[PDB]
RNA sequence: GCUUGACUGCGAGCGUGACGGCGCGAGCAGGUGCGAAAGCAGGUCAUAGUGAUCCGGUGGUUCUGAAUGGAAGGGCCAUC
RNA sequence: UAGCGGCGAGCGAACGGGGAGCAGCCCAGAGCCUGAAUCAGUGUGUGUGUUAGUGGAAGCGUCUGGAAAGGCGCGCGAUACAGGGUGACAGCCCCGUACACAAAAAUGCACAUGCUGUGAGCUCGAUGAGUAGGGCGGGACACGUGGUAUCCUGUCUGAAUAUGGGGGGACCAUCCUCCAAGGCUAAAUACUCCUGACUGACCGAUAGUGAACCAGUACCGUGAGGGAAAGGCGAAAAGAACCCCGGCGAGGGGAGUGAAAAAGAACCUGAAACCGUGUACGUACAAGCAGUGGGAGCACGCUUAGGCGUGUGACUGCGUACCUUUUGUAUAAUGGGUCAGCGACUUAUAUUCUGUAGCAAGGUUAACCGAAUAGGGGAGCCGAAGGGAAACCGAGUCUUAACU
């Protein structure tokens, strides 16, 4: 298949099975929940009963004294006691195998294609580092929330996007599954699409 | 951490190709004369595991 | 394809098991454990093999053999796994260039498993006599 | 990610004490005692769905037979005779009749007179 | 009277057992013993006379043998 | 895994491979040599940080409102839309943030750099003795004395010393490899009393530290030691001038402030148990898990002025709580005075099986590298071949001299 491109009005030639395949919703998910997984800091603790501050000391004896029997101050069923099953800090990341994670860009992609939300340009930048100007020019181009995903890091486009929140500036090196999805448009540069065809593959 | 084999049982038992397993046959060891040679010439080959008892290897050898 | 519209496949989220939440779950009151045994204590249960005090199965057989250290380093070598191989050369060397065997095996034996379809020659490696037959089928030829 | 059951078991221990309502002492104001007033006055209520039926048709029967005896006709003859003059008139109209339209029920009676006669 | 079948290695098929096991078994080899031969003999009319596994002992062995040749040790078979 | 193991419970390597990080040396001593490299100290610089700081963009009108940051309208900044405060939710009100600067003095680090101190090289040497080894008793080796190598030594002894000696898991021969009885040595590695910044599918006052509060305090114990409870007015005290009852009280009613005082300091919200005042109905001839089915009467709301709704419930049928434990409980068997808050199948790794997803005779990487949830990394693991104790053979194999 071909994209066109708004910007030069010629077209692109791109795999089938990179832009043009079926929607995996049952994959893309699991990596789209993965992802966000990954992204989980998971720190935190409780303290068991071992830990929290205290004695061992028997607070009264088995028996006679007429009370339900204890024999710590820090059983979880008091207060100020300990918690039953304690949180430790933990790693929530999961794996993702490589032929998955490949193949939910690839429908992630070709979905893009379909619902008309991925546009292909010839070149992308600003001339000056001005925040000002990027913002004109999506004007331009009527967008107000987009990917901009370009061969090589421009300098000038990142930070003259840095303070727009609903602008992303990446490579084509730093896609992610969640950031195809949370924009409602993703410009690629055609340097870009070569890139993710190749890395792709 | 890994599942320790039960040390005694991979001593025993030999996982065959379909997953059974083939131990060696119990009262061959000694006291013999006293035994038909019958008896004991059908229990010198290797035989599989019951149904029963498959459970309980299974569980001892969790790398068979 | 929003983030907020992308669910999972239809039975592949399966709600775990919770266990002691009231009449209604089915699995209230002893979490399914039963009444007033070893095995519904915290931390309940004989160990693997025990069988209440017979003598277990894995001890009441005999033990047998002994593990021979020449089968830790001998492998297998199939037909499917002669066209891996670069250069046309099945040897000790050429076959674990291609991790078809161990490093550290030092006998390998060529059998009947997958077919050969290439002219491949056979140094230092023991063939039986159905793979030796295919090997020499396909063109191919074995060296002591 | 902590759970607090404040909100939630106040709605659920409002939700029964409104069903004790009327209850008498613990029984409308204390939960525990009226989660098993509340549970109690479900199992009978259950029950005297399928006793109402009972309790009615001895009623109606009852007054069948007062109105029939008072026409020279006992309850198992009057009964008796209608299914014999194939009337299909339950008891719950009969004994509707038998208080509302005196001259009606007496007209139906010499009904099953003629049946059984 | 003569003898050693109170054999060797397998056994289709069965009975019992939760299992470990325990039985009955015609038939195939290889070598026998009685009978003229048809045969029958793998202990005793049958059912009790028993003890798993581990650990070792003794004999044998086309197995293994921690650089290599051996060996020690282990394995397997018979047995205590 | 191989092994060790009342061969039980259990304990559990190494060879080898992939990575991080790599660094070598000098005293068992004399000749020339020459202050020679590598080094330790100190000063002098030249940078770069640390210990204060400086500048730091851009908003007005109108509506509700106690109050605007909110709604609506029109603008501007953005390498600054991190965050916080401001009378409700602020990019443009304030403090900041991105960015650009700053050190008199002290001080860390990195080079150059002189001085002080030791020493670089070549030849000739030499080669750690109560030591290796052994006997006895123990201990460490994954290895519990076992056929047990190896390491350490409490006690007895005890070499060869380079033509020599150690190891290669009893031991011997051959071979290979190394040179003990003398030392030094960075990096990769472990931890956080403490300092700074930042983060959290961590808690939010019975939680989170024992301690959000003048908490290791009050209090308890001779002592070691144990060890709490306790947060919130309001935007701003504007914290109630003054009057009245009262003991020149406590407490309260007005007045006033405030958006709100039923926010009045015992102060946001103000639940439940529990305790009252008022109203409607029932209730002093009536027997029991106190309800439920039927049901009159009374009071009350009606908006078709219509039967219904709501409250009560005379009378009446039926009806011995809940949990637990049990063959079986109204049981006079257990537990609970009630309310509110808390309280019990979790987490990590490994294995097996189901569902689902990706690839498919292949699947997949771990550590690590990489800013990279990418990508590299295929070391390995599982599977495609099994039989046998094993050598070994192989869609066969073992069994047997051989199997129909
Ligand atoms: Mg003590
Ligand atoms: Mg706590
Ligand atoms: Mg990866
Ligand atoms: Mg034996
Ligand atoms: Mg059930
Ligand atoms: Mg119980
Ligand atoms: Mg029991
Ligand atoms: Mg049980
Ligand atoms: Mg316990
Ligand atoms: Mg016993
Ligand atoms: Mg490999
Ligand atoms: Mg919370
Ligand atoms: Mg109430
Ligand atoms: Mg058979
Ligand atoms: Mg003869
Ligand atoms: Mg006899
Ligand atoms: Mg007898
Ligand atoms: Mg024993
Ligand atoms: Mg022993
Ligand atoms: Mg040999
Ligand atoms: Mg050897
Ligand atoms: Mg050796
Ligand atoms: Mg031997
Ligand atoms: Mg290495
Ligand atoms: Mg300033
Ligand atoms: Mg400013
Ligand atoms: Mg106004
Ligand atoms: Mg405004
Ligand atoms: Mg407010
Ligand atoms: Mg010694
Ligand atoms: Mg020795
Ligand atoms: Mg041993
Ligand atoms: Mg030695
Ligand atoms: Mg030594
Ligand atoms: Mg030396
Ligand atoms: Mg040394
Ligand atoms: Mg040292
Ligand atoms: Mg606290
Ligand atoms: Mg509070
Ligand atoms: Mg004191
Ligand atoms: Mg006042
Ligand atoms: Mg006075
Ligand atoms: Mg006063
Ligand atoms: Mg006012
Ligand atoms: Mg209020
Ligand atoms: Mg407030
Ligand atoms: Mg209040
Ligand atoms: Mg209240
Ligand atoms: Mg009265
Ligand atoms: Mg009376
Ligand atoms: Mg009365
Ligand atoms: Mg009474
Ligand atoms: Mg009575
Ligand atoms: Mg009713
Ligand atoms: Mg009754
Ligand atoms: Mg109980
Ligand atoms: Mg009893
Ligand atoms: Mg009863
Ligand atoms: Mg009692
Ligand atoms: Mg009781
Ligand atoms: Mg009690
Ligand atoms: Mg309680
Ligand atoms: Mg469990
Ligand atoms: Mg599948």
């Amino acid at each position: 298949m071909e994209l066109v491109l708004k910007d030069a009005q010629s077209a692109l030639t791109v795999s089938e099975t990179t832009f043009g395949r079926d929607f995996n919703e049952a994959l893309v998910h699991q990596v789209v929940v993965a992802y966000a997984a990954g992204a989980r800091q998971g720190t935190r603790a409780q303290k068991t009963r071992a830990e929290v501050t205290g004695s061992g000391k028997k607070p009264w004896r088995q028996k006679g004294t007429g009370r339900a029997r204890s024999g710590s101050i820090k059983s979880p069923i008091w207060r100020s006691g300990g918690v039953t099953f304690a949180a430790r800090p933990q790693d929530h990341s999961q794996k993702v195998n490589k032929k998955m994670y490949r193949g939910a860009l690839k429908s992630i992609l070709s979905e893009l294609v379909r619902q008309d939300r991925l546009i292909v340009v010839e070149k992308f930048s600003v001339e000056a580092p001005k925040t000002k100007l990027l913002a004109q020019k999506l004007k331009d181009m009527a967008l107000e929330d987009v990917l901009i995903i370009t061969g090589e890091l421009d300098e000038n486009l990142f930070l003259a996007a840095r303070n727009l929140h609903k602008v992303d500036v990446r490579d084509a090196t730093g896609i992610d599954p969640v950031s195809l999805i949370a924009f409602d448009k993703v410009v690629m540069t055609a340097d870009a699409v070569k890139q993710v065809e190749e890395m792709l593959a | 951490p890994k599942i320790k084999t039960v040390r005694g049982a991979a001593k025993r038992f030999k996982k065959t190709g379909k997953g059974g397993f083939k131990h060696k046959h119990a009262n061959l060891r000694h006291i013999l004369t006293k035994k038909a040679t019958k008896r004991k010439r059908h229990l010198r080959p290797k035989a599989m595991v019951s149904k029963g008892d498959l459970g309980l290897v299974i569980a001892c050898l969790p790398y068979a | 394809m929003r983030l907020n519209t992308l669910s999972p496949a239809e039975g592949s989220k399966k709600a775990g098991k919770r266990l002691g939440r009231g009449i209604g779950s089915g699995l209230g009151k002893t979490g399914g454990r039963g009444h007033k045994g070893q095995k519904s204590r915290s931390g309940g249960g004989v160990r693997r093999g025990f069988e209440g005090g017979q003598m277990p199965l894995y001890r009441r057989l005999p033990k047998f053999g002994f593990t021979s250290r020449k089968a830790a380093i001998t492998a297998e070598v199939r037909l499917s796994d002669l066209a891996k191989v670069e250069g046309g050369v099945v040897d000790l060397n050429t076959l674990k260039a291609a991790n078809i065997i161990g490093i550290q095996i030092e006998f390998a034996k060529v059998i009947l498993a997958g077919e050969v379809t290439t002219p491949v020659t056979v140094r230092g490696l023991r063939v039986t006599k159905g793979a030796r037959a295919a090997i020499e089928a396909a063109g191919g030829k074995i060296e002591e | 990610a902590r759970v607090k059951r404040g909100v939630i078991a106040r709605a659920r221990h409002k939700k029964i004490l409104k069903q004790a309502k009327g209850y008498y002492g613990a029984r409308s104001r204390v939960y525990r005692v009226a989660f098993q007033a509340v549970i109690k006055a479900g199992q009978y209520a259950y029950r005297d769905r399928r006793q109402r039926k009972r309790q009615f048709r001895q009623l109606w029967i009852a007054r069948i037979n007062a109105a029939a005896r008072q026409n020279g006709i006992s309850y198992s003859k009057f009964i008796n005779g209608l299914k014999k003059a194939s009337v299909e008139i339950d008891r719950k109209i009969l004994a509707d009749i038998a208080v509302f339209d005196k001259v009606a029920f007496t007209a139906l009676v010499e009904k099953a007179k003629a049946a059984l006669a």
